[PDB]
């Protein structure tokens, strides 16, 4: 079935990349995407960040939050998030369903092994765009 | 003195002889020989490393029935190789939904602390691997891995691996 | 002979059973024949699996007991089998996921053919339904124990948190106004009034009633409609449980220590009679009580405070509906979007637990850490999970219990003679 | 006839109460303190446990 | 290819496009196909097109449409819907007056999750190179 | 990997159909039955008569009366004969139709579009190897 | 000592027995065959299955009486080709009325209750028979059958 969630976590990429707003500043943007480290006092800067890459728009505009699946997040992670520290970005977004599950009708939350291993596995076949691929991001910035 | 009674691996009562008798080493490493449940010793009198650049391992597979994510996984091997090929060796952990025969694309590797002279090699320690599942349908294995760039050269030896999922009794006479 | 001349059968048995934190499992199940008188006294010990760190905080131990008359599950398929006697068919069995463990939350080995009486399955059913679960949550429908979780059914399925606050919100669909519908220019007065009546009534029904029972008794009138097929409470018990700590001694410890648990428990049930054939439930709860690393006091964290805010003036917090509060209003690092209605004044009739903040980010704490995010059911229903991290072993789960059931029914069955 | 016990000597409810002082552990025969009723408050002046 | 469960819903779609046009008033079409941002007060307006297209491609097959499929709900979306707002939309059907999510009897209203869920899915391996002139 | 009773009954349909060769339909009925074209409205009519012609078989072929089948047959017979772009239609075409435990036990819980289209789709994927498309069976 | 349906009907097909039920070396080839029933047959059909069905019973003991539908599943399922499992089922629909059999016990068999079961027989499903069986016995034995 991995093609399957393979197939949804390239399809979701391309969906990010049509960002209409991000919330980050400048530099919680230099905060999600940098080489720099999360000790764990960042914690919540980074769910926020991530969150802000995953709600977006919603936000932006006034529609309120509803679960993303965990193939969405992966996106999410493979793109923005540095390799150093993909592990606490996964640590803190742990518990989001498999979009099987939820058609399914089944309860699986997602521990941090999983979440891991599986964006691991997307970012080696997005080369959809690395982020380095468009400068275009830093426009859709904030306000 | 007092008898240790605490041993940082603990070997199958019944350990296995390789029934195969060449393998080489490649980046898809081979597996020795089929994966047996929670442990096996393995032990080979000769066994013709043909030259390449890569590894060769031994498997174990993870018994994932007892609610605990991290449990202990041992590995005590004394394996002499004709030449000296300057190998590093490690634990290994890769999941697969079937029967390996070689090392998966993703794989971990994990530090051990024997000791190596030349052409050989000894080690018993224990390193602690999260057994369960990373991805729904695989079973997770863990082996000893020997890896480098293989000259053609032969080597004897055993490597026996054990996952603590239970403990072992002996006789304490003072009890 | 009314028949008070039954004697009485030694049903007592022990059972070593264990379970789950946050979900409600079965502890035993004794089948009762009509006319009964069914009598429990259990004692044992409670116990939580060696926590990491020294004893912090203690659990509410809740353990139930509930008769559930096999004519609320079997309707009428029940009044034929009893009136046709040896004649009826069979009565419906449920079918199983088959693995030794997963009948579970019904206090039985699955057995080998994976098939459970309806009874005992629609059972639990009907009353997670009527007794746990917020009543604004959906009932639970399931035919078979096959559409179950591994985790809500191999443990007994999530309950709701303790009453607080963000736990225990108003119903999500409590009106926070009524529209009239006027015409432009002018308003019947008549209709206001009628209006006014047709609220009253709402109002009252939706909190100050619910069954059939209650609006007939309204009327100063009474019935006897089962059908709502509620299951009675015979009696429930409640326990903190706690004690010890367990002092290491060798060098690279010393300061370190354990918490081994041990509150032993008695719960007992006084004679009760049994109307008609049916099943006794008795069930068992664990829940350590919500305490946030992160929950702040509304009022620290609302902002500018305003008059109808701080005033306490009871004509404003009388009059006036449920205010939208949003976890960010209440939780560091909370998420706004999320709302949930909040009676007026709830901060002057609750307060906290402050956690200090040295301790998020320790291991052995059965805290919370961490505001819940999802709607209102996924905030309120216990995540069994958050708890492994003060364990050392979850191999007997979360809680273990030796326990004894001293059960005496006295029933009318003949002698080992025939 | 019919009885109910306390909320959150032995029950409560006084009229119950009183019928709670009959029993004997050894009369068999089936006892008016039999039958009950019971209630936590949470759930009675609350909605679940 | 797992899609097995979507493909009536693509067909209609090819089908009406080709041969057909569905109900929507021109401007309306830019609405929904557009690369415009809905915003808030874009709502009804998003469900009375989303909706048009879901009748739409129900009726050319023959479907009936009130018991309306959560399978084409995702397909219009995933299909139309700009990616800009492929998620906005699954929220604005949550809970759509035709739709039941259907789950051992269960008749539940569809929760937008599973609308996301589903159209993250059909575009999970499809062509949808959709804007027209 | 489990596959509890409801699963087992639609395999064992399976294997009555390969054996069950007959059928009531003339050549270009198996091929719209099997064709990958998708059906459109004016079809619906011999999209009856097709799928139901491949449930009521050996009993159309023979003219005996009817039999109402239950909801595991009906799948067996959906995932056998029909292209997956058309799955969903072969349902809405066969809606109430009890699966073997309310035919069983007295419950009469009809199915609908959605219940079987996710039965058969189960049913699909635990025959992939069984599935062979086969087609040994074209006559009459 | 206690053989049940089941394993009687495995039993007699293993060594095809026709003896054993009362069926000629020819009957048991319309049962058990690979050709489609014609309405001629009809009657044949019924005289083999039902030739089956208290066939085993009275090799089991079990006084005569009437036949569950589960046992006639049994039988539709371990002796009948695949090709007529649906023509079967429609040939022990209803009450037609039978040889010597108790009168004011006949009870309308339904048709689909009889294809029900025999699917769950042909799958692995034991249980339908077994439980059945016992229902059987009960009634057996408060009339007195022991």
């Amino acid at each position: 079935e991995q093609s399957v969630r393979f197939q949804t976590a390239l399809a979701s990429i391309k969906l990010i990349q049509a960002s209409a707003v991000l919330d980050l500043t400048e530099d919680d943007f230099d905060f999600l995407t940098s080489n720099k480290v999360w000790i764990a006092t960042d914690r919540s800067r980074a769910r926020r960040c991530v969150e802000a890459c995953v709600y977006g728009t919603l936000d932006f505009v006034g529609y309120p939050r509803f679960p993303a699946p965990v193939e969405f997040i992966a996106a999410v992670i493979a793109y923005y998030v540095h390799p150093v520290n993909i592990q606490t970005a996964c640590l803190i977004m742990e518990g989001a369903e498999f979009t099987e599950n939820i058609i399914n009708g089944v309860e699986r939350p997602v521990k941090a092994a999983e979440l891991f291993a599986f964006t691991l596995r997307v970012r080696a076949g997005n080369t959809d765009v690395l982020t380095d691929a468009e400068e275009n991001v830093r426009q859709k910035l904030r306000a | 003195m007092f008898q240790t009674f605490i041993s940082r691996h603990n070997s199958n009562f019944f350990s296995d002889k390789l029934v195969l008798t060449s393998v080489t080493p490649a980046s898809s490493a081979p597996v020795l020989q089929t994966p047996k449940a929670t442990s096996s010793t393995l032990y080979f009198d000769s066994l013709t490393v043909n030259a390449g650049n890569g590894g060769f391992l031994h498997c174990i597979q993870m018994d994932t029935s007892v609610n605990a994510a991290n449990q202990v996984v041992s590995v005590g091997a004394d394996i002499a190789f004709d030449a000296d090929p300057k190998f590093f060796a490690c634990l290994v952990r890769f999941e697969s939904s079937s029967v390996p025969t070689t090392l998966p694309t993703a794989y971990d590797v994990y530090p051990l602390n024997g000791r190596h002279d030349g052409g050989y090699y000894t080690v018993k320690d224990c390193v602690t691997i999260d057994v369960l599942p990373r991805t729904p349908g695989n079973n997770v294995y863990v082996g000893f891995m020997v890896w480098s760039n293989f000259t053609a050269t032969k080597c004897r030896g055993l490597v026996s691996l054990n996952q603590v999922i239970k403990e072992i009794i002996c006789l304490q006479p003072l009890k | 002979q009314t028949g008070a001349e039954r004697m009485p059968h030694d049903l007592s048995h022990l059972g070593f059973l264990a379970g789950q934190i946050g979900r409600l499992i079965t502890i035993s199940t004794t089948p009762v024949i009509a006319g009964d008188s069914f009598e429990m006294d259990a004692v044992g010990a409670l116990r939580l699996s060696p926590l990491r760190r020294g004893l912090a905080i203690d659990s509410t131990v809740d353990i139930f007991t509930f008769y559930v008359p096999h004519r609320h599950v079997y309707g009428e398929q029940w009044i034929k089998f009893m009136k046709d006697g040896v004649n009826a068919t069979p009565l419906p069995t449920v079918n199983t996921t088959g693995y030794i463990d997963h009948a579970a939350f019904l206090g039985t080995i699955n057995p080998d053919t994976n098939k459970i009486p309806k009874h005992l399955f629609q059972g639990y059913l009907n009353i997670y339904n009527n007794y746990f679960k917020a009543p604004w949550m959906p009932d639970r429908t399931e035919a078979n124990p096959n559409e179950l979780n591994q985790d809500d059914a191999r443990y007994g399925f999530r309950c709701c948190h303790l009453k607080n606050i963000w736990t225990a919100p108003l119903p999500p669909e409590t009106e926070l106004s009524r529209q009239m519908t006027t015409s432009t220019t002018s308003i019947d007065i008549m209709g206001l009034q009628a209006a006014y009546a047709n609220l009253h009534t709402d109002q009252e029904r939706d909190y100050f009633m619910q069954r059939y029972r209650d609006v007939i008794s309204s009327f100063g009138g009474k019935t006897s409609y089962d059908a709502d097929n509620r299951p009675l409470l015979v009696m429930r018990s409640n326990l903190w449980a706690s004690g010890y700590d367990v002092d290491g001694t060798d060098q690279t410890s010393l300061g370190q220590f354990s918490g081994r648990v041990q509150q032993t428990y008695k719960h007992s049930v006084p004679r009760f009679f049994v109307p008609e054939h049916g099943t006794m439930f008795t069930l068992a709860l664990v829940r350590f009580p919500p305490t946030a690393t992160k929950e702040i006091q509304y009022l620290n964290a609302k902002g500018a405070l305003t008059y109808t805010d701080i005033a306490g003036d009871p004509v404003l917090y009388g009059n006036l509906p449920p205010r939208e509060i949003s976890m960010k209003d209440v939780f560091r690092s909370g998420d706004s979007s999320k709302k949930f209605k909040i009676a007026e004044g709830q901060w002057y009739r609750y307060a906290p637990s402050y956690v200090s903040p040295a301790y998020h980010l320790l291991e052995g704490f059965p805290f919370i850490q961490e505001p819940p995010s999802g709607d209102l059911q996924e905030r309120v229903l216990i995540r069994h999970h958050d708890y492994d991290q003060c364990f050392q072993s979850v191999q007997l789960l979360q809680w273990n219990s030796q326990v004894k059931f001293n059960v005496t029914v006295y029933r009318n069955l003949p002698t080992t003679r025939d | 006839m019919e009885q109910l016990t306390k909320n959150q000597g032995a029950t409560c409810d006084d009229k119950s109460a009183q019928i709670y002082a009959r029993f004997d552990k050894n009369d068999w025969r089936i006892q008016p303190a039999e039958f009950y009723r019971f209630h936590d408050a949470e759930v009675n002046t609350f909605g679940y446990f």
